[PDB]
């Protein structure tokens, strides 16, 4: 029986943040990892996908570049691209390993399973601690009628673009994963059709900015079918005959592709984890029930990231890991923050706060401000606008409630919006902050001006 | 310091922020602090 | 017949913002422009320079792109580039004219001169108004021993890259202008030597982040010589023999180049404007004296932008124009905002608030937090992590005082910092905002954590 102050299961964004923070706070920590250090985000999620998207955007932008004199006959070596992707991933995961050891955290490789409230079994050996933090993450969610196989891919397989690009790809799911991977394949030369059950892509975010992203993707040749669901498929000589139907069911239609990417969600990795031997409550979907302190139904046992609750985002997991670590260390921390969401497509999509509908439901007197990128000098100097900023606020208190952005660098600009919400900023605070000219960030400032009908670069 | 909106509101209402003691979090001046001082 | 409530002299960023805001508040406006609508920023400043920088960065990044399989033999046609640059400028300047007209603003072409406290003369005709807003901008500052000519360019001439790139270029001045145009020319194939009189480039900004920018430029082959001044030159058969000398003087040295770019500053256009007939006070440097309300020594007469006071920045002029217009309209607005400054080189440089030295001078217990981009996952996915974020704050109150950034998108990230300062954020506020992962904006959050000695992705 080897003991520690804390045992962290999983070294993904959540787990390694928890391990490190706890260590900084004086705790003796043991971190357990069954696969690659760094979790999904660094190995088969955020990182490799962002890498591929950057290469795709670089290639894509050359078409606009011909417009300003850049002549070139681009040829993209997919094996070399995959190599760079692997290189980036290795650098970052090795980096996490050095951070853990540099902080004095003990790393044990193997699959950890609880055998009790405060005891874990790994490789037949027992380990105990005063506090446990469950950061097991999630995995690709299977879709009825589309079992993963040689022709039905999950996001991990989709990352391996060097294993041959299909001529025709069908993407199931209009969330961040489907959209990003759909655009990567499209830019790399494939025909791409994406289907989404809900009325609009990114059903969790603002419909207006999401629609603008969809139209932009459609302009690139990506066929997007909303209010449509995939029911099944039949493999024939000419390809996979996929059967589609209206969301609410009805007349069936068919589409033929070479491969299918299923990106309809994630399943928390909470089965076979010994939770039923420790008394840890799990909800119907597999998520470990937790409170703002990230505490489970069992005192001293915390759960964070994808294993604890949606949204299944990295920065969220990271912050949750810090909260759980701090409390395990004796502090009184709690998670009560605005969590932004970003889609790294081109244009990018980003959002934080309340959508127009959520604000209304919350009882606010909803008012909005909008600013198109077409009126942006910076957008023009970057090769041409394509997007908009929408701010949602209360017409009575002038409080900023939500921000949605579609355009280049949307992901970088949403942090300012996140800060604004945390600081309790009003639309006037945002409008009165002097944003640098010329920059894409100005769109947030002018959207705020537009909210008060006094934007300068557009007629009100 | 105070947020742009509060500084602007103070000028509008003729309130001198340097003479006020905010009742917000860490002494932060609130909009109501300004309105209260105004009349 | 035809009377006006306000006459705005100049349609640069300051002037057109003043005219438009005044029109929005119900004033009858007359805007006078002696040259191209849009002023320096849109015609020969911000816009054309940023367009050239983008083209150069697009070409430059292809070298890193070869690393991920993008093979090509890029060739940049300067004539085509110049045409695009011209297109971007025309599109925007035409947009300003459209906005002015759309707001009911009357545009008069000619050079305006005051002949009294509230009367202006343009082309022999007289116009009067209860309010006058002076937004005449500035012009390239001439340097002793280097009068502008065929071989000595100002920034305007340097913009015409399609008129023959010099084999060897000497840039005098390590400010935003010299650095940006210097990098453009270097990336276009010219050998570039840049001299700065001060000990470090961007002498008004943080020396640490500024130094990192200098090192990056030196890596590209730009020979930067700080603590060095240009004394003069003499045209010879093989080129211009320029005499360099230490800032303090002494050891004389000569460098041979084909062209000299003088970017040592600007001079406010306040002479021959009739200020002495109106009673408007001007300081020794030529700037129109104004208070926080942008009011001059003459009631009803305001001055904004470059003509009013440094820093000579566009977003500042735009805000000052809004304040002046609002005050001319009977409101009571004052300029008390944080003004960020951006250098659009690659990597970019941006800063806002107080440097360590200034914070110390103001009596704060200076403490800093630093986060290197080499530890950024997003930076790596973009093909290179080179830069850093430094936050300056007070150790006792935890109040944020300044933020300086060097790296990609620094100009976009600085907006978050400006808002943070405007909202009176503490380092804890900055660190607690959940920044999206992976993004470059995360560097601000982590720099804040580092300030508290608990950054995660780097040892503390
Ligand atoms: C293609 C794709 C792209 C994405 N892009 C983004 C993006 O751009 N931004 C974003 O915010 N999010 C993105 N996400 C989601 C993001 O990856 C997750 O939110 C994040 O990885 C969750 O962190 P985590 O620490 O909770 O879990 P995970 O990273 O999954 O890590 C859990 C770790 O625990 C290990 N583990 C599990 N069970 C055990 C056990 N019993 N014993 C020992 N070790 C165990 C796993 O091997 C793993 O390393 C993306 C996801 C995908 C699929
Ligand atoms: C190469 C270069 C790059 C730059 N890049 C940036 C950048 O990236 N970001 C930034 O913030 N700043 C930048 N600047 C500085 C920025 O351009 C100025 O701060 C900004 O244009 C100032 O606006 P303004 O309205 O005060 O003056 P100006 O834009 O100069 O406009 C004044 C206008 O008044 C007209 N005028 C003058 N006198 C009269 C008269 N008597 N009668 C009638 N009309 C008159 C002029 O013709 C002009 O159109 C750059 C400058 C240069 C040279």
């Amino acid at each position: 029986m080897k003991t520690y102050d804390l045992i962290v299961i999983g070294t993904g964004p959540g787990g390694y943040h928890a391990a490190i923070r706890a260590a900084q706070l004086g705790l003796k920590v043991l971190a357990v990892e069954a696969g690659e250090v760094g979790g999904v985000c660094l190995n088969v999620g955020c990182i490799p996908t962002k890498a591929l998207l950057h290469a795709a955007e670089t290639l894509h932008h050359l078409k606009v570049a011909e417009g300003f004199g850049l002549k070139a006959k681009p040829e993209l070596d997919l094996k070399k691209l995959g190599g760079w992707r692997d290189q980036v991933v290795k650098k970052l995961t090795g980096g996490v390993g050095t951070l853990l050891k540099g902080n004095g955290v003990e790393l044990l490789r193997g699959f950890a399973r609880l055998v009790g409230p405060k005891e874990v079994e790994v490789g037949g050996e027992r380990y105990g601690a005063k506090s446990l933090i469950l950061a097991t993450g999630s995995e690709p969610l299977e879709l009825k009628g589309f079992p993963f196989g040689e022709d039905v891919w999950d996001s991990t397989r989709a990352l391996k673009v060097e294993e041959g690009l299909p001529k025709r790809l069908l993407v199931i799911g209009g969330g961040a994963v489907g959209l990003e991977l759909g655009q990567v394949y499209r830019r790399l030369g494939a025909e791409v059709t994406l289907i989404e059950y809900m009325p609009e892509i990114l059903p969790q975010g603002d419909p207006e900015t999401a629609a603008l992203l969809r139209r932009a993707l459609e302009k690139e040749g990506i066929r997007v079918r909303t209010k449509t669901k995939a029911v099944g498929y039949e493999k024939k000589k000419d390809g996979l005959h996929v059967r589609l139907e209206p969301a609410e069911g009805g007349e069936g239609e068919e589409v033929v592709v070479d491969k299918v990417l299923v990106a309809v969600g994630r399943k928390p990795r909470t089965e076979g984890l010994g939770l039923e031997k420790a008394g840890v409550k799990v909800d119907e979907r597999g998520f470990i029930r937790v409170n703002a302190r990230m505490e489970t139904s069992v005192p001293g046992v915390y759960a964070i990231g994808d294993a604890a609750r949606p949204p299944l985002l990295a920065h969220k997991a990271m912050r949750e890991g810090l909260i759980a670590a701090e409390n395990a260390a004796g502090k009184d921390s709690a998670f009560d923050y605005q969590v932004p969401s970003v889609v790294y497509t081109s244009p990018e999509w980003a959002g934080v706060g309340l959508t127009e509908e959520e604000a209304k439901r919350a009882g606010y007197k909803v008012k909005v401000g909008k600013f198109p990128l077409a009126a942006s000098g910076r957008a023009l100097t970057l090769g041409g606008a394509e997007g908009m900023v929408k701010v949602v606020g209360d017409e009575e208190t002038d409080l900023l409630l939500g921000v949605f952005i579609v355009g280049p660098q949307a992901g970088e600009l949403i942090a300012e919006a996140a800060l604004a919400l945390e600081m309790g900023a009003t639309l006037t605070d945002l409008a009165l902050t002097v944003h640098p000219h010329p920059t894409l960030s100005e769109s947030l400032m002018e959207a705020a001006e537009a909210f008060h009908k006094q934007a300068i670069h557009i007629l009100n | 310091p105070a947020a742009p909106s509060i500084r602007r509101l103070a000028r509008e209402l003729g309130v001198d922020l340097t003479r006020l003691r905010g009742t917000g979090l860490a002494g932060r001046i609130t909009e109501e602090d300004v309105r209260r001082a105004a009349g």
